């Protein structure tokens, strides 16, 4: 006489033998990441058009140094200029329909992969300046440096290239979303393809690059204390290197177990529950970065910012 | 192992028998399959040299809607789905008595809910063909008349021991997998004009249709870059309770077309109109079959709108959908069942018979014809199936 | 047969007998023979008539041997005949819808006229016998009218109507 069977609502989850309730994260993500994200962009362009300022009609840009130290400031705002869309995505949705998308997404890793790149070419051009000082007086050209950028700005543009084979944009889910839908028949191959591509480039090559330069610079401290201005000088590029590490890092960990949840790592819904709160925050993280290093000029460069150190103590 | 021995002559007096028949099907007893479990522990192997003794001249009365037999297959079907799809909500009704003292008042208003929760795993499904074999000392005859008009004798009866092959399969609107007709599209009804005994009308020609669902829930795009963790990849973005089907439409309409001639003839000249139905219970209203626990609620309105005259001669998209809580035909109450499961699920499917209602008044003038689409009582979709056949028991003097 | 009555809106029950406890195939025409509901196994199958979304039937009971009729909004040109279809059996059973009402909603000043509006079906004789708490039992025709109509007279009349030894009661609206 009284049946409760009177249910229209439904579940949009597929039949398991564990029921995982994932819980999507955006809403308490949406009231952290556009108020952060716009005050990354605001510290972020103010600051690194001060350090463009300074190089162009300051200092001179009178060696290859100098000339690195500009590249990587202009692919820092290849970053920043991505940065208001992001910060206008996790709030709304994709609102820019998707030709914008094949550039925006390439400019968003040109800003990435050019960034390391630059960094790279800093150390080693400061690691040619105090082991090989012969070998480096002769390749330390100005007019050899500008053909290195030229090219390393290419690589970079090619590093992103297999990301622009499609950008195409439809209505899933909630609302339209740019998400890159390569070839579905050889699926298994590009996707870990991708994975590698940042963790080697990203994290595994600057890695080896830090290893085998700055033990030959340490060689140099090992024999005699003599300058202390060739010391100080090291201490700007190695700051540089492990702040990015210290920021990107975590997030090329994560990237690894975004992929590998399978037998290589672990395999519980709750493990990819943590996970889904873990990838953001060091996402979130790396996105900070770009505005960090005028924040370094000011404290460990010794150049800049010099004054102001003896100032402030 | 089963064996039963032959008769190498007997034409004694026949006599209605209703005794217990033991099925008989080959399975399998090695896979997960649910009518290969149900099989193996209540069937027998077929039998491999089935005898059809033929009998010359040899007439009967072979009513088909007052057999018991197709009373006995209804309570094995049964049997088999309360071992087949367990539900997690089996709620049933259950009353008692409340009475007064036709001549006093009739309010019986005392009923109870009873509700059963059990496990849901889903479950393979997919029928398999039986044959109903006698027991000792019965015997079962065979008509062999190309038309066998329904309720009516036919001439050519042969004993045989075993039926043919029969699918347990349970459909409304369409009857699917079985046997075909001989040689004509021929019409079954206990009584015409009744407007009330549903019409069984038996193809000639299997019309195919294929009912499938899309694999484009999951989404297969990475937004590999800003995103990646909400919009992460695997997240379903489509309705995973939505399919289609196909029908063929140019031969399709050719096993319709032979529908309303044999109308013409029956029902003396009229205008046949098909038309949709007149509403009520969703299993009734709509096409329902089942493929592996995904219960196809099909919408065939674009099947039966069409209006006929005479003078007769691709992709029928045909929109269904999964519903978990579901009417058990097994009596009253209903059966709320699991989600559906992860992949693409075929109905490579047949199309062997139909069942039809009619609307007849004397309020509506001397010509039209109404046949809207009926079927749900399932012991008129194996009276379909059960026609050729009879439970007679012969005395042996010996 | 019987015979019940309606009173312009509310829901009627109308039972079959079955003593066969089976379940068996029900059917539910009228005298024109049109379906409106039918068994279909354990379904329940709205027939082609004009109380496609009235009519309804209490499915706990199907499995003791009453088969009810239940149908809401009762109108006026529902007024007909229907026949059972049980173990090939006719139990043939009868309806009658009806309505009263007044025309002056909330003006009806002390000594002010009354009126009736009567709303009985076409093919039968109904009999007005009205219920009055002065003591007023009012017996006419079919129409009736009064010329009083005070303080002392509002309140909801019970007026009912006797035809073949059936009678319902209602209420009339007076605001004075
Ligand atoms: C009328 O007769 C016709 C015959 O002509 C019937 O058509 C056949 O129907 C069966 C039942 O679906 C079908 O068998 C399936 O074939 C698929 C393709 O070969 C198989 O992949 C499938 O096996 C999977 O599904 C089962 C049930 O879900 C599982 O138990 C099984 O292990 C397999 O499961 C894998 O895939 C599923 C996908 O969701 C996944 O969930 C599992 O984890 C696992 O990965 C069936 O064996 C036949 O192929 C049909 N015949 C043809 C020629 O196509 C028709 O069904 C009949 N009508 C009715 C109403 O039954
Ligand atoms: C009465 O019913 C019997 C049932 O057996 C009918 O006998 C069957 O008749 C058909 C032809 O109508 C035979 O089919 C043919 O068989 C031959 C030889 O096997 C084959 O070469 C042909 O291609 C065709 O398939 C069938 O074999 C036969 N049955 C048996 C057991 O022999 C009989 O015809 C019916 N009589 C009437 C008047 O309908
Ligand atoms: C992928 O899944 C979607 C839905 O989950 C399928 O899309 C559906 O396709 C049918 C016909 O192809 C659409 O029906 C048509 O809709 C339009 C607009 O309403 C109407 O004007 C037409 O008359 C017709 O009815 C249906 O709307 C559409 N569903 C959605 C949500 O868009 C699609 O078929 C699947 N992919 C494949 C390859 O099957
Ligand atoms: C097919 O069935 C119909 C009825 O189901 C048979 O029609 C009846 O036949 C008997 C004699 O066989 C007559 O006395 C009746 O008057 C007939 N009734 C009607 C309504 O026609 C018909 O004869 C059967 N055909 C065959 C070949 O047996
Ligand atoms: C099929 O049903 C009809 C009723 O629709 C039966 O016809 C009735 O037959 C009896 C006796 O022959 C008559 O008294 C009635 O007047 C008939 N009713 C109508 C409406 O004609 C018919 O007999 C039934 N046929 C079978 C084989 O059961
Ligand atoms: C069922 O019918 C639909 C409707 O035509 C078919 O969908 C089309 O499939 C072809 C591939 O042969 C595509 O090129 C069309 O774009 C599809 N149409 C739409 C509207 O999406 C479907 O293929 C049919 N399925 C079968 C098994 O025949
Ligand atoms: C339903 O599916 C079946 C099998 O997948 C299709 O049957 C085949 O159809 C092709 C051409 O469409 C023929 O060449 C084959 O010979 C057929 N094979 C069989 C076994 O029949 C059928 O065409 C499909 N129907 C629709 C409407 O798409
Ligand atoms: C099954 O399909 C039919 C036909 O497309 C649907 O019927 C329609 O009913 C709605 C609401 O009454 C009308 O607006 C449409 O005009 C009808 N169809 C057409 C094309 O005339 C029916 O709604 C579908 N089934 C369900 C339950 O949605
Ligand atoms: C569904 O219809 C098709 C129509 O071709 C049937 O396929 C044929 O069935 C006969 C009967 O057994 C076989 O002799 C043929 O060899 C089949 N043709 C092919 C190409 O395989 C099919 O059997 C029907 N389905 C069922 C379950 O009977
Ligand atoms: C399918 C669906 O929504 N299921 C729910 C079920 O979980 C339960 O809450 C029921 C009340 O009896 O209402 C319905
Ligand atoms: C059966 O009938 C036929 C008529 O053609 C006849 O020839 C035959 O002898 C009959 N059979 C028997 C056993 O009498
Ligand atoms: C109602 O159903 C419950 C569960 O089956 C049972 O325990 C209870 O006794 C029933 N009550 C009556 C009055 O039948
Ligand atoms: C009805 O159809 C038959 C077919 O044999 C025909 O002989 C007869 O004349 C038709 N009657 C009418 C009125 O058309
Ligand atoms: C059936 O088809 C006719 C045209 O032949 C159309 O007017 C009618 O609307 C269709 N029926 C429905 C229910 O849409
Ligand atoms: C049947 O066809 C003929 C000609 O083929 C035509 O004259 C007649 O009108 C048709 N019948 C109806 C009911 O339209
Ligand atoms: C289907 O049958 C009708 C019957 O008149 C005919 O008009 C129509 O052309 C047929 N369609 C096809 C595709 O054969
Ligand atoms: C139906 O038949 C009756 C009697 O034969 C006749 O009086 C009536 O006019 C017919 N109806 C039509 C629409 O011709």
């Amino acid at each position: 006489m009284d049946y409760q069977v009177s249910s229209p609502i439904y579940d949009i989850n597929y039949y398991t033998s564990e029921p995982c309730q994932k819980i999507n994260v955006k809403q308490i993500a949406a009231r952290l990441l556009p108020p952060l994200y716009s005050l990354v962009f605001i510290f972020g362009f103010v600051g690194n058009m001060l350090v463009i300022l300074i190089l162009i009609n300051c200092k001179r840009l009178k060696s290859m140094t100098d000339i690195y130290l500009l590249n990587l400031a202009i692919s820092d705002l290849f970053f920043l200029l991505t940065v208001p869309f992001w910060a206008h995505y996790a709030a709304a949705q994709w609102d820019f329909g998707n030709t914008m998308c094949q550039l925006l997404t390439g400019l968003y890793f040109i800003g990435f992969f050019s960034g390391i790149f630059f960094i790279i070419l800093l150390t080693i051009d400061r690691y040619l300046a105090v082991v090989h000082a012969v070998f480096a007086l002769k390749a330390r050209t100005v007019t050899f440096g500008v053909v290195t950028s030229v090219i390393t700005w290419v690589v970079a543009v090619f590093a992103s290239l297999p990301g622009i084979i499609f950008t195409r944009s439809q209505k899933e889910g909630l609302h339209y979303t740019c998400s890159s839908h390569f070839p579905y028949s050889q699926y298994q191959f590009w996707k870990n393809f991708q994975t590698l591509k940042i963790v080697i480039l990203g994290l595994v090559l600057p890695l080896l690059v830090m290893v085998i330069c700055y033990s030959g610079i340490l060689k140099t401290l090992l024999r005699c204390r003599n300058e202390k201005k060739r010391h100080r000088a090291v201490r700007l590029i190695f700051t540089i290197m492990i702040v990015y590490f210290l920021f990107w890092a975590p997030y090329n960990i994560v990237l690894l177990l975004n992929t590998f949840q399978e037998f290589f790592g672990l395999n519980n819904c709750s493990s990819s529950n943590r996970l889904d709160q873990a990838m953001q925050v060091t996402e979130t993280l790396g996105m900070t970065h770009c505005c960090i290093n005028p924040i370094i000029y000011a404290f460990v460069g010794e150049k800049f910012r010099n004054y102001l150190l003896v100032f402030f103590q | 192992d089963n064996l039963w021995v032959t008769v190498y002559y007997g034409v004694p007096v026949w006599k209605e028998a209703t005794t217990t028949l033991f099925c008989a099907s080959d399975a399998k007893a090695y896979k997960a399959e649910v009518h290969n479990v149900w099989a193996t522990h209540a069937c027998v192997p077929t039998d491999p040299n089935p005898q059809e003794i033929v009998l010359e001249n040899v007439t009967e009365n072979f009513n088909m809607w007052k057999n018991n037999m197709v009373e006995q297959m209804h309570e094995d079907i049964i049997s088999l789905w309360d071992q087949s799809l367990k539900p997690c909500v089996k709620l049933t009704p259950l009353c008692v008595t409340l009475n007064c003292i036709d001549n006093t008042s009739y309010r019986l208003t005392s009923c109870n809910t009873s509700v059963i929760t059990q496990a849901c795993p889903k479950v393979t499904f997919e029928p398999i063909p039986i044959h109903y074999c006698t027991p000792a000392g019965y015997a079962i005859l065979k008509c062999n008349g190309k038309k066998f008009n329904g309720t009516g004798p036919c001439t050519n009866v042969s004993t045989v021991q075993c039926t043919h092959g029969i699918k347990p399969v349970v459909s409304t609107q369409l009857l699917l997998n079985g046997s075909l007709a001989e040689e004509d599209i021929v019409i079954r009804s206990e009584n015409l004009t009744n407007n009330a005994k549903t019409i069984i009308v038996q193809l000639k020609d299997p019309v195919d249709i294929n009912c499938t669902r899309p694999n484009n829930n999951t989404r297969k795009s990475i937004h590999i870059g800003p995103g990646r963790a909400f919009y992460a990849t695997g997240d379903i973005i489509g309705d995973i309770r939505q399919a289609h089907c196909n029908l063929s439409r140019a031969q399709w309409n050719d096993t319709l077309s032979k529908i309303v001639t044999k109308l013409r003839e029956q029902f003396e000249n009229k205008t046949i109109k098909f038309q949709p139905p007149s509403g009520g219970d969703p299993e009734i209203v709509f096409h329902s079959f089942n493929c592996g626990g995904e219960f196809f609620y099909c919408n065939t309105t674009q099947l039966f709108n069409s209006t006929w005259t005479n003078n007769t001669e691709d992709t029928i998209t045909l929109p269904c959908r999964i519903k978990q809580i579901v009417n058990m035909w097994q009596e009253v109450g209903k059966a709320m069942y699991a989600p559906p499961i992860k992949g693409k699920i075929k109905c490579s499917s047949n199309i062997t018979g139909l069942l039809l209602t009619r609307d007849g008044g004397n309020n509506e003038m001397n010509t039209t014809e109404i046949f809207r689409p009926g079927g749900g009582d399932m012991r008129d979709n194996w009276r379909s199936e059960l026609y050729k056949y009879k439970v007679v028991r012969i005395e042996p003097l010996g | 047969k019987k015979v019940v009555l309606g009173k312009k809106g509310d829901t009627v029950e109308l039972t079959c007998t079955a003593s066969q406890k089976k379940s068996i195939q029900f059917h539910w025409k009228n005298s024109n023979q049109i379906k409106i509901l039918g068994n279909q196994g354990s379904f329940l199958t709205k027939g082609p008539s004009k109380l496609n979304d009235r009519a309804d039937s209490r499915r706990s009971l199907w499995d003791q041997g009453n088969f009810p009729l239940i149908i809401k909004n009762l109108k006026i040109e529902d007024s007909d005949t229907y026949i059972c279809e049980v173990e090939d059996q006719k139990e043939e059973v009868q309806l009658l819808v009806f309505g009263l009402t007044a025309n002056s909603d909330t003006h009806l000043l002390q000594g002010q006229s009354l009126t009736l509006t009567l709303e009985s079906p076409p093919g039968s004789s109904p009999s007005v016998q009205c219920r009055s708490p002065r003591g007023k039992n009012i017996q006419g025709g079919k129409t009736l009218s009064v010329s009083q109509l005070e303080l002392q007279d509002s309140g909801t009349w019970t007026c009912t109507v006797l035809q073949n030894q059936k009678k319902v009661e209602f209420k009339i609206d007076i605001v004075v």
